[PDB]
RNA sequence: GCCCGGAUAGCUCAGUCGGUAGAGCAGGGGAUUGAAAAUCCCCGUGUCCUUGGUUCGAUUCCGAGUCCGGGCACCA
RNA sequence: GCCCGGAUAGCUCAGUCGGUAGAGCAGGGGAUUGAAAAUCCCCGUGUCCUUGGUUCGAUUCCGAGUCCGGGCACC
RNA sequence: GCCCGGAUAGCUCAGUCGGUAGAGCAGGGGAUUGAAAAUCCCCGUGUCCUUGGUUCGAUUCCGAGUCCGGGCACC
RNA sequence: GACCGUCGUGAGACAGGUUA
RNA sequence: GCUUGUGGCAGUCAAGCGUUCAUAGCGACAUUGCUUUUUGAUUCUUCGAU
RNA sequence: AGAACAAAAGGGUAAAAGC
RNA sequence: CCUAAG
RNA sequence: GGCUGGGGCGGCAC
RNA sequence: GCCAGUGAAAUA
RNA sequence: GCCCAGUGCUCUGAAUGUCAAAGUGAAGAAAUUCAACCAAGCGCGGGUAAACGGCGGGAGUAACUAUGACUCUCUUAAGGUAGCCAAAUGCCUCGUCAUCUAAUUAGUGACG
RNA sequence: CACCGCCCGUCGCUUGUAGUAACGAAUGGUCUGGUGAACCUUCUGGACUGCGACAGCAAUGUUGCGGAAAAAUAAGUAAACCCUACCAUUUGGAACAACAAGAAGUCGUAA
RNA sequence: GCACGCGCGUUAC
RNA sequence: GAACCUGCGGCUUAAUUUGACUCAACACGGG
RNA sequence: GGUGGUGGUGCAUGGCCGUUC
RNA sequence: UCCCU
RNA sequence: ACCA
RNA sequence: CGAGGAA
RNA sequence: GACGAUCAGAUACCGUC
RNA sequence: GAGGUGAAAUUC
RNA sequence: GGAGGGCAAGUCAUGGUGCCAGCAGCCGCGGUAAUUCCAGCUCCAAUA
């Protein structure tokens, strides 16, 4: 709860194990927060890295598709899609929307909708994981996918989501929370007000726990 | 469960009683339940609180209604008997009684409500003072 | 009496120079209290009793102020330029 | 054997399970057991001849009394047996074991008598006879199937017989007739 | 560039026929309306006739200065007959004589239909 | 007794009495007033006069007509008269200015039930009895 | 009015007066004369209570002969 | 010139701590009626002043605008 | 002579913002009465003073005038 | 004495930016009543005060007199 | 100097009336 | 003090009144004037005495 | 060229200066 | 008074 | 304050 | 739990 | 006599809105600048005229004629009450009728 | 002529009337304060005249005495007149006003 | 007889 | 209330014959 | 001087009829 | 049934 | 007559 | 004329 | 006297003072 | 909510 | 000097008049068929 405790999360939880000494391998930390719980369309990111610096830690298969031409936009990578003869029958609803907009991460395609985005397509898709993002949209999606595959940063978006990073096993304490905090930025805030804006979360390493509150 | 606030003592032979004032004008009637003291007030409806038209704020109807309000709330006083004093603005006026009258009676007995003893207490004067209207009265 | 938001209006600032829409709203007032010079001095009366000073100020007014026009482009990044359009009363784009 | 109503409905299908109208009907007597709704009788003559009026010749009569196009049982009768048989092609039932009920449930229970003294329209409450809530229920149910029955092409044996339905089911709204039945009461139960 | 119903003469050859005995020949009987015909097959006056011969000399002896003699009559149960046309005919409703120019148009009509028995009403109050 | 006093030694109180309670009556009250001095003809019961003028009266009550009348100027007297003509004729006669004997009709007071303000009777004109001037066979000037 | 002074005389058509056929005798003569055709014996005579009116004879000469 | 309150049915006005717009009167339709009232049922219309942002949405929440209402203080 | 205010249905007076115009009384026709009143239902009414001008449109906004009103004319 | 004003039948009284003369009451003939009041239709009655002008004509629009009719009169 | 009326918050002001 | 509109006062022409006749006695219209005890303009003289 | 040229008045203006 | 009445 | 057929009350050709 | 998720808005 | 709306005066009163200095909170690094509450007073409520003072206006409106106790009205607190006059208040005014004179812009008595 | 009956008052209208009190005048009468004709009486006065004595016989004259006209006088009776109060009897007066009587005037409805 | 105002009725929605 | 019908009033008309007027006149005078 | 008269007075009247019933 | 007539 |  | 207001 | 109401009218018959 | 009336209304 | 009543006397089917002229002591007569007006006739009363 942004108080001292911060360290306790950190320092007094870098340790924890549950065995013995404290083993003879590599370790892994981070700083568990999220991407803005908005909506993933109309405000809640924009550009700037903290860091954090990351990448997919486990899949990163997310959404691009459009025309006949975003199935290559997918295709010497890995996405989902969303057909030609179906925004005319089932290419968005609930569970169809969901499909091409629903993965993990987020959203890397172009656009392409006309009188039909405020209750179908672009609409029922948004705060569950993707509304039409900044994605560099132009060349392809893989370029702009170093916001949307490796490097990073950590690109936060669709549902929650997000990284962390600072040191390996132990040697970091003020700066280990403090650097928690260096893993956030325009995620942990930004321009006109953002100091603060949830109401708790979840971070450790592999150990156990972190902030008891 | 509830919590009542009799006092403390139960007994479907230990009798209860509260003072019902019943005031019965041919305008408004009163009904009112107190300590056989009469210092602390409990129960208070009249006809008033019961119907839209000034007209009808006498009414047996009003009187029923008032009495039967009156009994759920004295059920929850623990208090199941009643004494009753019946007046009428005694003063210098229809030393008679209402209309709302044997109707508010009527209604606590049916409802339930045992009857302690019955006075009639309209204030009857020794001497007098001019009345309502005067010489003449109430003309037409 | 109708101006139009926006109209490209050459101007410059510089650091740009030729043309340039500008977002043109007209020009509001600002509080002093208890900065001004004007004050810093003018607190007085000197001092048991006053008055004002010499210009304090029953006059005889026009009934007509002026348009504060205050242009300012956006690619320019400077510097919101004041106009003068005299004529009251009238508003904005109607039109 | 027994006579069937119309040739096709049995009489003794019914009961009258409430004792108020017991008396004040006619399903219940050998007599009242006829095949044709016409009778030619005499009631109307005593003061409570009406009584003994076989349920159904009662609505017939209280049926054929628009003016000028009424006047005549002839064709009444039959307004009333189509919509028998339009009753029973709906809920298959004893059409007369329907209609009875209707009867039951139209008849106002409480009407309000007008007293008034010196201008003042004044009322008080009034409980309704038994004679007088069947007939009330009767001119009520017919009453209504009259309402809907003018410029449309839905006929009075199935206007009625639609009517005589819902009437049974004290449906507040589908039956003009049940609609006073409840009003009445009510405004009744105002006055009071 | 106006005509007349079946010919004004054709008919005062109709009518004056070989034989011109009765002042309605049954040639003419075929023109007229049942209730006029009825008349005629059944009885017609006398002085119906005698009536007819008083146009006769009014409508030559005038000379073309067109100012026909005005015959007077009270026989309003007269059907004007074709040789009555051009012939100014007074006759009576209730007050006095009524004077008509008789037009080829008035023909198998009766001679009433033009004497007015009463003024219709103007009105106020 | 009733209330008048019987007593032989109280005849005084019994005189005085009826002097007093006689003034009740109008008859005595009048004669015993010098009333009748006071009238037009100052007690006399005739009175001669110059016509002033003749006019004419309307009938009161149940009637409806013009009565013959002449304003009569009584001599000594100097007062304005109102004076009936009696019978028919009888104002064609009466010439403005000539001389009138007058007299009452019947008691001197309430005029002929008919008649409004008039008091007076009309019996002579220039002194020539009405009669006789009503009837031919007698006066004419 | 005043113009409409004796309208009725004027407007009367002046009858005469039938000349005395005789004479009426005036002294002890009329009075023996009223005694005689009234209070004489013969009236006084049939009933008091039946007798004529002292001018029935309006002067109608159809019951002036019937009773003479 | 500051400081409070409002903007809703034709009128007067309620009104979620974001999900519906509601009274009372007028107006109208009907029963009742010597007359008129009072009664007694049934209805009628709403960018909830405007413009944007918050939210899945918002009469409501916040900024701003115009208007009306309140108040309080000066004025050479 | 100067400065003010109106005028609208038959009458007394409402209303408008530039589109619409009203009420009360009167009145016309039925109803109640034996018949009139009263009362009860039904109904019709407007150069918004004349006047030019503006305007797409004027009872309404200007300019002139008529009438009926009120108010000043002091040293 | 100058400033406005009315003059119209038997008596009291209005007039398209002239061209025509009116109700009222007296009044006589009716309708009405039992008769009458009241009322409703009808009659009638005149240089619209005398002059001069304007016009095709003036009772009216003009100009003066005229009679009676409200407002102005040493220092 | 002093009454009143009438305008004026006041001071006063009336070609108003009244008196020495 | 000018000026004289406004006041007042006379005057020409003669259509009219004057019952007959324009002028005995008066005169519409139109027009020429005198007057400075009205009144109105004007501000020259006099508040550094009327 | 009697209209029109924001608005007062005047000038001006016809393949226009008006649309 | 005219965003076009520039 | 002023302009004012002399000052003034008035009016604004301030 | 979540990839499924409806509803006025999904949580360890 | 009637008017408490106006101006003044004056009462515990008003469930609520302003309203200064100190005192409090919030923000900067302070200076300082935003806040909230805050006595009176104000504004809201009441009484008050032998307190200042006030005291309307137009339409219709039969039994020749003119007429108003009649009603209609639009209307501000209230719409001049007893009483009283051409009066020391009255404009027109030398008011109109008397009265006193030979005669009255004077007197006096009337009338509104 | 029987409630569509009776009926009251304000105001108005129509036809009329001059009362009571006061005042004015007229006639008469009385009081108050004065002026005061005339006449009875009174004190005067004494033309004129009668007587006696003396101047002459006489007209006349002186004086004494007596009667006695005008004049004048005081107190008195007191006419008329005036003034100051009061009584009686008559008679007078007006616009507006007032009173009287009447009605299917007007407004309402008291009884 | 027709601008209309009443009263029996006939036919009908 | 509607259109006709028929009676009464009214207004017309040469003339629109006249009786009858709250039930106790008006399709009633056999209209 | 009559006849005759759907000409006038139903308040001059018979007769008759309506109403109170 | 006596409210209305 | 009103009540239904 | 679409079942007809005060009566 | 001041007010409500009732009435076509009510400074009257009721009602608040 | 009283009060008050046939109903209500100023009144508390 | 009267003839409806009081108050004696016309029940004339009389003429004129039409609430007009007039009568009438008091009741009341009179508004087209007046027993009271005007007048004729006949009557009554007191009778130089």
């Amino acid at each position: 709860i942004t108080s001292s405790q911060v360290r306790e999360h950190v320092k007094e939880l870098l340790k924890y194990s549950n065995e013995t000494k404290k083993r003879n391998f590599l370790e892994t930390v981070e700083l568990q927060v999220g991407l803005k719980n908005y909506d993933p369309q109309r405000d809640k990111r924009f550009s700037g890295s903290l860091k954090l610096p990351n990448c997919p830690r486990p899949n990163m298969s997310i959404c691009i598709f459009g025309d006949a031409f975003d199935v290559d936009r997918a295709k010497s990578c890995g996405v989902d899609a969303m057909s030609v003869d179906d925004l005319k029958k089932l290419n968005k609803n609930k569970k169809l929307i969901k499909k091409l907009s629903k993965k993990y991460n987020a959203f890397i395609a172009s656009e392409v909708l006309i009188k039909q985005v405020p209750r179908l397509l672009g609409p029922q898709l948004s705060k569950a994981g993707k509304f039409p993002t900044p994605v560099s949209h132009n060349d392809d999606l893989y370029g702009k996918v170093t916001d949307v595959r490796s490097t990073i940063k950590f690109q936060l978006k669709k549902v929650l989501c997000l990284a962390v990073a600072v040191g390996n096993v132990e040697m970091e304490e003020d700066v280990l929370v403090n650097q928690i905090l260096m893993s956030v930025n325009f995620f942990v805030s930004l321009l006109k007000k953002n100091w603060q804006n949830v109401g708790s979360l979840v971070v450790k390493s592999s150990m156990g726990p972190a902030f008891r509150l | 469960e509830v919590i009542s606030y009799g006092p403390p003592n139960v007994g479907a032979n230990e009798n209860v009683f509260g003072v019902c004032h019943i005031m019965a004008t041919w305008n408004d009637t009163f009904i009112h339940v107190t300590d056989l003291s009469g210092r602390e007030t409990l129960v208070r409806v009249t006809g008033g609180m019961k119907v839209k038209a000034d007209r009808e704020e006498s009414s047996p109807y009003a009187a029923m209604q008032a009495a039967i309000d009156v009994v759920n709330r004295c059920k929850e006083l623990k208090i199941n008997a009643l004494h009753i004093k019946l007046r009428a603005k005694g003063g210098v006026e229809t030393k008679q009684p209402g209309p709302g009258a044997q109707s508010a009676l009527r209604a606590l007995a049916r409802s339930g409500m045992k009857i302690g003893r019955i006075e009639d207490v309209t204030p009857i004067p020794t001497d007098s003072t001019r009345r309502e209207g005067g010489r003449r009265g109430r003309r037409l | 009496v109708n101006v139009p938001k926006t109209r490209k209006t050459y101007c410059k600032g510089k650091t740009c120079r030729k043309h340039t829409q500008h977002k043109v709203t007209q020009y509001k007032a600002g509080k002093a209290s208890l900065f001004a010079q004007g004050k810093r001095r003018y607190d007085r009366k000197q001092s048991g009793f006053g008055g004002q000073t010499k210009p304090v100020f029953h006059k005889k007014a026009k009934t007509t102020k002026k348009v504060v026009l205050r242009l300012e482009c956006v690619k320019c990044k400077t510097r919101a330029q004041l106009t003068l359009k005299r004529c009251k009363h009238f508003e904005l784009g109607g039109e | 054997t027994q006579p069937k109503l119309f040739g096709k409905w049995n009489y003794d299908e019914v009961k009258i399970q409430d004792p108020c109208f017991q008396n004040y009907i006619a399903c219940t007597t050998t007599k009242s057991q006829v095949f044709v709704p016409h009778t030619a009788g005499r009631y109307q003559v005593k003061k409570f001849r009406k009584t003994q009026c076989p349920i159904v010749e009662r609505l017939i009569g209280t049926l054929m009394f628009h003016g000028r196009n009424a006047g005549k049982k002839a064709l009444c009768i039959k307004v009333v047996k189509n919509a028998f048989e339009i009753i029973h092609l709906v809920t298959g039932r004893n059409p007369l074991e329907v209609f009875v009920g209707a009867v039951q449930n139209a008849g106002p229970r409480e009407d309000s008598t007008r007293i008034g003294t010196a201008g003042v329209v004044r009322k008080q409450a009034v409980d309704v006879a038994p004679m007088r809530r069947v007939n009330l229920a009767i001119y009520f149910i017919i009453k209504g199937c009259r309402e809907s029955a003018f410029k449309s092409m839905r006929s009075i044996a199935e206007t009625l017989a639609d009517e005589i339905i819902n009437a049974e089911k004290n449906n507040t709204q589908s039956s003009w007739a049940i609609r006073k039945k409840d009003e009445i009461e009510k405004v009744a139960k105002g006055n009071r | 560039f106006t005509f007349r119903g079946k010919g004004l003469e054709e008919l005062t050859a109709l009518a004056s026929g070989s034989n011109s005995e009765k002042l309605i020949s049954d040639e003419l009987a075929a023109l007229f309306d049942a209730k006029t015909r009825r008349r005629v097959k059944r009885g017609i006056s006398e002085k119906y006739a005698k009536f007819v011969n008083k146009v006769r000399r009014s409508k030559e002896k005038c000379p073309a200065g067109e100012k026909p003699v005005p015959v007077k009559t009270h026989y309003r149960s007269m059907i004007v007959i074709p040789e009555l046309v051009g012939g100014i005919v007074g006759v009576y409703n209730g007050k006095e004589f009524v004077n008509v120019e008789v037009k080829f148009d008035m023909i198998g009509k009766y001679l009433a239909e033009f004497a007015m028995t009463y003024k219709p009403t103007t009105h106020g109050k | 007794g009733v209330g008048k006093p019987r007593g032989i030694r109280a005849g005084r109180k019994l005189a005085r009495h009826r002097k007093d309670q006689r003034w009740a009556d109008n008859d005595f009250n009048k004669r015993l007033l010098g009333s009748r001095w006071r009238n037009p003809f100052m007690g006399a019961s005739h009175a001669k006069g110059l016509v002033t003028e003749k006019i004419g009266i309307e009938s009161k009550q149940p009637n409806s007509a013009v009565r013959k009348c002449v304003r009569v100027l009584l001599r000594k007297n100097s007062k304005k008269i109102a004076a009936f003509v009696p019978m028919d004729g009888c104002l064609n006669f009466l010439a403005e200015n000539d001389e009138v004997l007058v007299a009452g009709l019947g008691r001197q007071g309430h005029a002929v039930g008919d008649i409004p303000g008039v008091r007076f009777k009309v019996v002579c004109v220039k002194g020539i009895s009405l009669l006789a001037l009503f009837k031919g066979k007698k006066e004419k000037r | 009015t005043l113009a409409k002074a004796g309208k009725v005389r004027k407007q009367t058509p002046k009858v005469e007066k039938k000349d005395k056929p005789r004479k009426t005798p005036k002294g002890r003569s009329y009075k023996r004369i009223l005694y005689n055709r009234r209070y004489a014996p013969h009236i006084l005579a049939t009933d008091p209570k039946k007798r004529k009116s002292p001018n029935w004879h309006a002067g109608k000469k159809e019951k002036m002969d019937a009773a003479a």
